[PDB]
RNA sequence: AAUGGGUCAGCGACUUAUAUUCAGUGGCAAGCUUAACCGUAUAGGGUAGGCGUAGCGAAAGCGAGUCUUAAUAGGGCGUU
RNA sequence: AACCCACUCCCGUUGAAAAGGUAGGGGAUGACUUGUGGAUCGGAGUGAAAGGCUAAUCAAGCUCGGAGAUAGCUGGUUCUC
RNA sequence: AUUAAAAACACAGCACUCUGCAAACACGAAAGUGGACGUAUAGGGUGUGACGCCUGCCCGGUGCCGGAAGGUUAAUUGAUGGGGUUAGCGCAAGCGAAGCUCUUGAUCGAAGCCCCGGUAAACGGCGGCCGUAACUAUAACGGUCCUAAGGUAGCGAAAUU
RNA sequence: AUCGCUGUGAAGAUGCAGUGUAUCCGCGGCUAGACGGAAAGACCCCGUGAACCUUUACUGUAGCUUUGCACUGGACUUUG
RNA sequence: GGCAUGCUUGAGGUUCUAACUCUGGUCCGUAAUCCGGAUCGAGGACAGUGUAUGGUGGGCAGUUUGACUGGGGCGGUCUCCUCCUAAAGAGUAACGGAGGAGUACGAAGGUGCGCUCAGACCGGUCGGAAAUCGGUCGCAGAGUAUAAAGGCAAAAGCGCGCUUGACUGCGAGACAGACACGUCGAGCAGGUACGAAAGUAGGUCUUAGUGAUCCGGUGGUUCUGUAUGGAAGGGCCAUCG
């Protein structure tokens, strides 16, 4: 019966986007659930954090069943 | 001497030729609620961020 | 959830530390975690906070 | 120090540290400026002789930051491990 | 149709001391500079002191190196 | 009536007057009016009580010091390219 | 004084309460003084305000007055315990007498308060909850409750509607 | 070198715009305007402003009061 | 058990006089209702004062009494989480619209191992819409400790063993970011549960479940330790209020 009381807007996103160079300890997709998951070298941090673990640079593909779309880091 | 330095700024911030070394916050009181990380992350002597030299070596007094 | 302590049974406190339900089991915990210092594994006992 | 009313820096960080009062009598000397003494003995007055240590010091350590240079006598005062080994080398000897 | 001034002539508001930082400009230079004071006195003496030549650490300390841990194993600060 | 007051009207409001005048009005042997001398004073007197009065000043006189109080406010800050 | 002369203040009368005299009280760092060269028919303070008829109920709260004597409670006291130093015995490890010292703080402590009673011309209070009857709002009632107790005579659209 | 109107405009114009009137200057009167003059708005808001009053706000404190120890004694008893 | 009582320290009572007190009489200084001194009387170790202490104390005093706000007051609000607004990268306001949190968990974690929903359909002698669940068409619509969003089966729910990785030292590099904070993340060892092993594990499907500094408290410590040896105090590390 009354409102305010927004939160603070965790900065949520894909980062370092799909043809960029990355080294291997980048945070690549800030993310609430892994709606991106994890390619080649990349290392799904505990908070579904998607990291690179190699270099190259990152691919997004779309792959297998379930329409999973991929982040994967291709040595390049 | 006749410009005095915080004393209470002298407890904070020791002098180097690196710069003005501090120690960190949150390590006092609450500390079984924050992980092992948070408490080995806070554990050393940091170093003073550029936007806080001048006003710490004002109070510090070498401005 | 009151928070505990647990002990080395020696004159070593090395301490790791956590919390419990102490209103559903009033007896101890004997479960045993590593240690830095004694660098044996050890009858980690009661809070006994006082 | 004021930041407009929130916790400022030298009241929101811990303090540290203590000062250590053994040290107000402490100095370092370095190899350098060893053979700026006269007579061949480096002591604790020939040191304040030559204006490389001041009055009230009474404890002296020599590091290596440079040549040595003349053959020195270090009597009564501390040397590091790469400066014992740069005094012997110029002919030095130590002794207390 | 907001403030101030009727007008003239005088007066009327970023100074000074002591500490300090940066720039320019100079003297000396691995050194540089003196303070009180002395002085037939802006000279000359007086280098107590201050800063520089080495740092790191809370500190003992060690020093071109500590801390930590049973660990010279892994990073921060410094370094011709 | 004097005297002391000050209810009402009007005038006056740059006044004759920093509180009056004119016409009426209240008390007028009393808890009255008054001269002269004295007593009490600033968180302090005094008050038939209104925050009234304490030298045209009073929810704390005047004066001189602390003192160039403080003012996150106001106003102003003077030759030229 | 200088926009309020009144219903405000004062008052006689009334009541309550304090005060046994070096009085209560007041002004005074104090001596002292006033009260008063007075003495309970007196003095101080509070409230009401000639007179006439009168002045109901409530002692819970808060104040004041009295009361046992229990519990809690201050400085003061310093029981006992724990430490710090070190003679000395033991080959040493050790404990450690005595001191000196630092903390600990059992007992001993009054008034007050908690507790009990009285006190309203002490400060105060003299219900709201609904359907009742009705209407703008009610104790007449059966009331349901609640409280220390729920307004008596008077008066009433009022200096109050 | 000081008109009306109707618009515009920091939003109610002698001064802008457009347009009507209007020779030059007093005197006597009347007060519609000049948001006329007078008092750095009294209401209202503001200020980590003030003052003075209140209390069951906080922290004190004069005064009153309680006990310990002084000034402060002996002598028996009730009494431990 | 205690006996008489000397030697004595604690709380009463009434008493004694010599402290003290008298704003009582009388003398004297003195020509004085002050004041002393003398003496008589009274009170009397009380009163009273100093000092220490508890209580009362608007008599007096120095103050405080927040901000937001479609003016102010009243109400609501203030930190954190989730969606909308928010314009298909972040971000983004309103006293705009919607909901939540101030925790749980010694298993609800790791791991080993075991294992996959809900729905309609139906079989009546105690339940008959529906249970026990037996088996037929199933077509995530279930479940997740908790709000909402986003996620899932390589399960990201239950059973059960071990009984601990809800590890210690760290940490390349990023994300967020005014600062203080915050978020994500291996290999060697201390050393590990597990698996017989590749390997997974530095808590939980994810994002709320929180609080700086200064003072204290506690356990370590190699550090300091005001002449020296020690202690006291301090520092560092861990943790509590």
């Amino acid at each position: 019966t009354r409102n305010g009381r927004d939160s603070e807007s965790k900065r949520l996103g894909v980062k370092l986007f799909g043809g960029q160079a990355v080294k291997a300890g980048n945070i690549l997709v800030r993310l609430r659930g892994t709606k991106f998951h994890a390619g080649y070298g990349v290392g799904l941090g505990k908070d579904h954090t998607l990291f690179a673990k190699v270099d190259g640079v990152v691919k997004f593909e779309t792959k297998g069943a379930f329409g999973r779309k991929y982040v994967s880091i291709v040595a390049a | 001497p006749k410009m005095k330095t915080k004393s209470g700024a002298a407890k904070r911030f020791k002098k180097t030729a690196g710069g003005l070394k501090h120690k960190h916050a949150f390590k006092s009181h609450i500390l079984t609620k924050m992980t092992t990380k948070r408490k080995r992350q806070l554990r050393g002597t940091s170093m003073l961020n550029k936007s806080d030299v001048a006003r710490v070596e004002r109070s510090l007094r070498l401005r | 959830r009151e928070l505990i302590r647990l002990v080395s049974s020696a004159g070593t406190g090395h301490f790791y530390t956590t919390d419990k339900n102490k209103r559903t089991k009033p007896e101890k915990i004997e479960i045993k975690k590593y240690d830095p210092v004694v660098r044996q594994h050890v009858i980690y006992k009661e809070a006994k906070i006082k | 120090g004021f930041e407009g009313g929130q916790q400022p820096l030298h009241r929101r960080l811990p303090k540290f540290g203590f000062v250590s009062l053994k040290a107000m009598d402490r100095a370092e000397v370095r190899t350098s400026e060893l053979a700026k003494v006269e007579g061949d003995v480096v002591s604790l007055q020939t040191l304040k002789d030559a204006n490389l240590i001041n009055q009230h010091v009474q404890r002296v350590k020599v590091m290596l930051s440079g040549e040595v240079g003349r053959a020195v006598t270090l009597k009564g005062i501390a040397a590091t491990k790469g400066a014992r080994a740069a005094i012997e080398a110029a002919g030095g000897k130590f002794e207390d």
